[PDB]
């Protein structure tokens, strides 16, 4: 899909290992 | 043979998984328009804006994904984000928020709002100088008539598909920018004037945008040590209306040779006003010359 | 004095409000100073004293003890007691308050300690009497970098008085251009109408032009540049009867034809209709009358009024006979 | 000129900059792990070394010296410059189940590198570094800031057999002596 | 030892002049004071001269309002409570300050 | 974007200063006082926000007094009144020529005003006594605030560690003082005592103004470099909200007439224009942005949430939410 939708608020931590 | 192309391009297209499919998406584009060039059908030229329009966010994806290689490859969730931006076509949602926010990717979030569509004036600007300012980045490596030839085709390409709409297309502010960028980078005096002329911008307007954009007096100029500039690129523009007449409307053109006339007098009456260094001195004649041809066009 | 300068604290200028600076002091031709953007990797304040010794002081001090050495070079060795002494006994004389060289103001004002610059000049004045036209021209540069621009111009009028005694001032009036017709202090005038043009404050200008026209009283040349100048300033603005004036008082003839084309223009896109019309002007009366008989004559006659704007104008000016052909042609 | 100088004032170096990077580096002696902690306690102490080229008006270890101190287990060091800054001279060498000797710090120069001689209680150490003429091409340096002969110190085995000495048992150092002397 | 303070005088002025003028201390005194004021774990005070004023004048103010017990109160007794907290803060400078001026050596250059 | 003015009134002059009168004093409440090149102007002005049968502004001229020379900064009175059989009209300014002018008019044919003399360079700040009106508080870059009785006489001064920017009269305990430094301090003083009772720091040079939020006390403001800077008394030394406002740096700063946490500020004249802005406690933003031709001075309305700036031949006005 061409439509952006910006969610800062919940994300995966890139950063970081999967519980 | 779309109907499985679609099936090679629908969960299948750069491959997200990450580099066969991309020859799917360039051959399905090929298959379609061979389709159209032997039978033009709405639907099989319909679906082929469906792959050209996947092919740029399969870049952009490509852009993603070896960038966490090129950067992040140290990082273990990097091979579970390697196995994800694999297997399935993400949406700009997802490529923006779920990976180049989280990898801080500032390359691709340049990348993903070049695609991510276009809405009146602030945004507008935004995403007109991300556009200029990510080609001035990805060029970084050619040289700067390679980068005017560049950033010339880009602009160009873009401004005959918005300069039709003036909301999308902010003129003013995209000479002013790319002039900005000219007087810092060290490119011709010609460049804007080029762009603009191949867009097909119509020269009396582009005379208004510069006219206006010197009677600004911007400290911009004076911090560049280049105070002059847009008064050179006043007379490149008025130069190549002279020796091309064309470019002005056989109606309007006594209107404009006025006009010219007048903002000449104008600039020569702020030139004779400066310290009378060489470069004043030069562009006094460069006018002066300029009047004496106008004064033959009316 | 000296023990303030050595205890005063040089403020964190950032390299944007620094190269800004130094673009608005090589207005002036003052300074081969571009060395000042080579050290400023530092990781500590300075007192202001110490950033006179590192930027300038040390080029001067070292310049003069291998001016003339008294065995070769490659043979000198260092002695600590006698450098030391020296360095510091120098430096002493270069911080001495009647010292006629100005550096160690030119070195505040250059890395924008503006306000220890006005401090420094206020525990100076009311007993030194020395530098004192460089010094209101310094405080000067103060009330412009803060803003107080009307008290700048007041401290350059003041220190106008000073041109031709202070090697500063004399200083700043240089050039390579040798046309030495104009007075000194039309040279110190144009390095100051210059820096007000270049920060664009209009007002001083206006007002520091009209100041100097009473001591630019014949050259014509500077005249005519000048009063170009303070009419394109008015008019930029709004003031078109002060303009108007400012222009009358131009000698060149030639600028007088392009300082109209610009005020007619200007008057018609402000629709400031009846200034254009009253309007005594001198000269161009034949070249006004060529403009809008040609508008007319090419323009349609229900569209814009010309024909009774210059049949008004013929009437107003007491010709009557050009007004009379003029409804003619347009019945 | 001169005078007769017949008194000298002292002023501080109290420099106001960031508190000066001692890079920390543990000489891990290979068999002080034997040792019993009741450590000798010693006085702290300081020293310097100068170059024997630092006089010359045309040298590039013109103005240029090198200084220590002394407590503990460890030793700091330092190279200083009146002329040009120097990047990297600020370190610390800290020597594993030892203490070091007041003054047990010794510096010879040569024509291609700086050599330290360090004495602990129960080592003996030998450090190099280059000379500042063989970091250095030229009579004319450009660089606003230095790079000390410190800098590389990094590259430096502290476990070589070549560098580091166990101090024998018999003869054996007298039972707390801080006085030494080492050279070349 | 002690700073004499005028009644036409703030006592937080006259202790972060004498505090932070050139040469009277060293940022290696002031950060020792600091960090045991504070009371403090580890922090590694990696800072300037105007950054660690800040962190010295707040230091001092989170103590004072850790002092005032009661809703009302004057001018004056603020102005003794000000006057205790920064000696408190510059006779710890002043000790540090001892113990980073004693002596261990000589050092001499005969070129 | 900027907001267009809500009102504008023209001028004799160039305008470099601007103060509505702050006092309920006998119908004196919508009073204005400002100064040009060669004068000082006193008028009214009435609003469709106050008047109901006034579309948009009455701007209304008393009096203009010629001085010959420049107005650089103005003072009221509270004894200004228009209640009374003659009016009272009672202020002051500062002057290019160093020196106060105090005015006192009953609104007949006159030039009539007292000249104090005594500071040594220019004079950026005065204060009414607010209260009794029979003294005037006065700030200079001579590095002194300097306190006058109407007969003429300097009766207190203080010496400072840089010029003087602000100066500002507490209302109720008027025994004291507020001032603001070019070194970034502000102190209190005591007018009884004649000592220092207190400072605040900006952690910024210069600062440029500073003024004393007279609906909550505990409250200082100022504009210092670049930023806007607010301090609450009851708690810290340093400024509780901070904040860059103006690119070109900032100049004026001005609290509220009738509400605690709005105020406006001013950048500098840059190149055509001043700009300014109305920010608000409450708002992460400026809630007005403003431009103006040389824009000069900044005043509120006694009693509307209405601003005023001068400038090039003008005065200008803007009205905002709160």
């Amino acid at each position: 899909i061409k439509k952006l939708v910006l969610k800062n608020l919940n994300n995966s931590n890139l950063f970081s290992p999967v519980n | 043979a779309a109907r499985v192309l679609s099936r090679l391009a629908d969960m299948h297209s750069t491959e997200i998984s990450l580099q066969q499919r991309l020859e799917y998406i360039a051959r399905a584009i090929l298959s379609a328009k061979s389709s159209t060039a032997i039978s033009s059908i709405a639907a099989d030229g319909e679906f082929l804006h469906e792959l050209e329009e996947k092919m740029e966010v399969a870049r952009i994806q490509l852009q993603i994904q070896e960038t966490l290689q090129r950067q992040y490859s140290h990082h273990s969730s990097v091979q579970d984000a390697v196995s994800q931006l694999d297997s399935e076509l993400m949406d700009i949602t997802k490529l923006y928020g779920e990976f180049a926010d989280p990898f801080k990717l500032a390359e691709c979030k340049l990348a993903i709002i070049h695609c991510a569509g276009y809405s009146d004036p602030i945004l507008v600007q935004t995403l007109w100088q991300d556009i200029i300012e990510k080609e001035l980045s990805d060029s970084v490596t050619l040289s700067s008539s390679d980068r005017m030839h560049a950033l010339s085709l880009k602009i160009v390409l873009l401004g005959k598909i918005y300069a039709g709409t003036p909301r999308f297309f902010p003129l003013d502010f995209i000479v002013q920018f790319l002039e900005q960028q000219v007087c810092t980078l060290n490119w011709d005096v010609g460049f804007v004037i080029q762009t603009m002329n191949e867009i097909g911008v119509p020269l009396p307007r582009l005379l208004e945008v510069y006219d206006q954009l010197f009677k600004s007096r911007d400290p911009f100029w004076n911090r560049m040590k280049k105070p002059l500039h847009l008064l050179d690129c006043i007379h490149v523009l008025l130069i190549r209306y002279v020796e091309n007449p064309s470019q002005v409307l056989n109606c309007e053109r006594r209107r404009f040779t006025n006009l010219c006339l007048d903002a000449v007098c104008g600039y020569l009456v702020e030139l004779q006003s400066m310290s009378s260094s060489v470069a004043v001195q030069a562009i006094t004649g460069n006018f002066k010359s300029l009047q004496a041809k106008l004064e033959r066009l009316h | 004095l000296i023990k303030w300068g050595s205890e005063c604290l040089a403020t964190d200028v950032p390299l944007d409000t620094l190269e800004s600076n130094l673009q608005h002091l090589s207005v002036l031709e003052l300074t081969d100073s571009g060395a000042l953007m080579a050290n400023r990797f530092v990781s500590s304040p300075q007192t202001i004293v110490e950033l006179f010794f590192q930027e300038v002081a040390r080029k001067h001090i070292i310049s003069h003890l291998f001016s003339q050495p008294k065995a070769p070079l490659s043979q000198t060795g260092l002695n600590w007691p006698e450098m030391i002494t020296a360095i510091t006994s120098y430096l002493l004389q270069l911080l001495w308050p009647s010292n006629p060289g100005c550096l160690f103001l030119e070195c505040l004002m250059g890395n924008c300690q503006y306000v220890q610059l006005q401090d420094y000049i206020q525990l100076l004045h009311p007993w030194c009497q020395v530098n004192v036209g460089s010094c209101r021209f310094m405080l000067g540069r103060c009330y412009l970098v803060t803003g107080e621009g009307q008290k700048a111009l007041e401290c350059f009028c003041q220190a106008a008085s000073e041109v031709g005694k202070e090697e500063f001032l004399d200083r700043l009036i240089r050039s390579e251009d040798g046309e030495i017709v104009s007075t000194p202090r039309l040279q110190y005038y144009d390095k100051v109408l210059r820096l007000l043009d270049v920060i664009g404050l209009p007002e001083l200008v206006i007002q520091l032009a009209t100041s100097a026209i009473t001591e630019a009283g014949d050259d014509w040349k500077s005249q005519a540049t000048l009063r170009t100048c303070i009419f394109k300033h008015h008019l930029d603005l709004g003031h078109n009867s002060q303009a108007y004036e400012a222009l009358t008082q131009i000698p060149d003839s030639s600028r007088q034809l392009d300082c109209l084309r610009q005020l007619v223009v200007v008057l018609c896109e402000r629709s400031q209709l009846q200034d254009l019309v009253e309007f005594p002007y001198v000269n161009l009366h034949n070249e006004v009358v060529g403009i809008i008989e040609s508008r007319a004559r090419a323009v349609d006659l229900m569209t814009h009024n010309y024909y009774e704007l210059l049949y008004a104008f013929h009437i107003y000016r007491h010709n009557y006979r050009k007004a009379g052909t003029v409804m003619f042609e347009y019945g | 000129a001169g005078a007769l100088e017949r008194s000298f004032v002292e002023l501080s170096g109290a420099e106001r900059e960031r508190p000066r990077h001692f890079r920390e580096f543990t000489v891990c002696s290979i068999g002080t792990a034997n040792a019993v902690a009741g450590a000798v306690k010693y006085s702290e102490s300081a020293g310097g070394f100068y170059y024997v080229e630092s006089g010359k008006l045309f040298s590039v270890t013109r103005n240029r010296f090198i200084h220590w101190k002394t407590s503990g287990d460890t030793l700091e060091l330092m190279e200083e410059s009146l002329d040009i800054n120097l990047l990297n001279n600020a370190i610390r060498l800290k020597f594993q189940n030892c203490s070091v000797l007041p003054g047990g710090v010794y510096v010879s120069e040569t024509q291609n590198r700086v050599i330290i001689l360090m004495l602990t209680n129960q080592t003996v150490h030998r450090l190099l570094l280059p000379h500042p003429s063989r970091m250095y091409r030229s009579e004319l340096v450009v660089d606003s800031q230095m790079q000390s002969i410190f800098t590389d110190i990094g590259k430096v085995d502290f476990t070589d057999p070549c560098n580091y000495q166990l101090i024998p048992a018999v003869p054996g150092i007298s039972p707390n002596s801080t006085a030494s002397t080492a050279w070349l | 030892e002690e700073i004499v303070i005028r009644d036409d005088q703030d006592p937080r002025e006259m202790y972060l002049q004498s505090l932070f003028t050139p040469g009277q201390f060293t940022n290696e005194a002031l950060c020792k004071a600091l960090q045991i004021f504070c009371r403090g774990t580890e922090r590694n005070l990696d800072l300037s001269w105007s950054e660690l004023k800040k962190e010295v004048t707040l230091a001092v103010e989170n103590e004072l309002q850790g002092s005032v017990t009661e809703y009302e109160f004057s001018q004056e007794e603020f102005r003794n409570l000000q006057q205790e907290f920064w000696c408190k803060f510059y006779a710890c400078c002043l000790q540090y300050q001892e113990a980073l001026s004693h002596p261990l050596a000589l050092h001499l250059n005969p070129h | 974007a900027s907001r267009n003015a809500a009102y504008t009134v023209d001028c004799e002059d160039y305008v470099h200063v601007v103060e509505f009168n702050p006092f309920e004093n006998g119908d004196s409440g919508n009073l204005i006082a400002y100064g040009g090149n060669n004068y000082v102007v006193i008028g009214t002005c009435t609003f469709q926000e106050e008047e109901a049968d006034v579309e948009g502004i009455q701007y209304k001229t008393l009096r203009t007094f010629h001085h010959g020379v420049r107005v650089d900064g103005i003072a009221w009175s509270p004894e200004t009144r228009l209640d009374s059989l003659p009016p009272v009209i009672k202020f002051c300014t500062s002057a290019a020529d160093m020196k106060i002018r105090l005015f006192t008019s009953d609104l007949q044919d006159k030039n009539e005003y007292k000249v104090l003399e005594g500071h040594t360079d220019f004079i950026n700040g005065l204060v009414f006594d607010p209260k009794e009106g029979q003294e005037i508080a006065s700030v200079s870059d001579d590095h002194t605030c300097r306190i006058w009785n109407l007969e003429g006489v300097q009766t207190a001064h203080f010496v400072l560690h840089s010029p003087g920017m602000s100066v500002c009269w507490h209302p109720e305990e008027t025994f004291k003082l507020m001032v603001a430094e070019k070194n970034g301090t502000i102190r209190f003083y005591d007018l009884l005592a004649q000592q220092a009772i207190l400072s605040l720091e900006s952690e910024q040079v210069p600062l440029m103004s500073a003024h004393w939020c007279l609906k909550n006390t505990f409250k200082v403001g100022a504009v210092a470099g670049n930023d806007w800077l607010i301090w609450d008394i009851t708690r810290s030394s340093y400024p509780q909200n901070k904040r860059p406002v103006h690119m070109d740096r900032a100049c004026l700063f001005r609290w509220s007439t009738i509400s605690e946490n709005l105020f406006a500020t001013t950048g500098y004249p840059g190149k055509m224009a001043s700009q300014f802005q109305i920010h608000h406690l409450g708002h992460p933003q400026p809630i007005l942005m403003g431009s103006v031709a040389v824009g000069s001075g900044l005043s509120w309305h006694r009693t509307l949430p209405l601003c005023v700036i001068g400038g090039d031949h003008k005065l200008l006005f803007w009205v905002t939410e709160v």
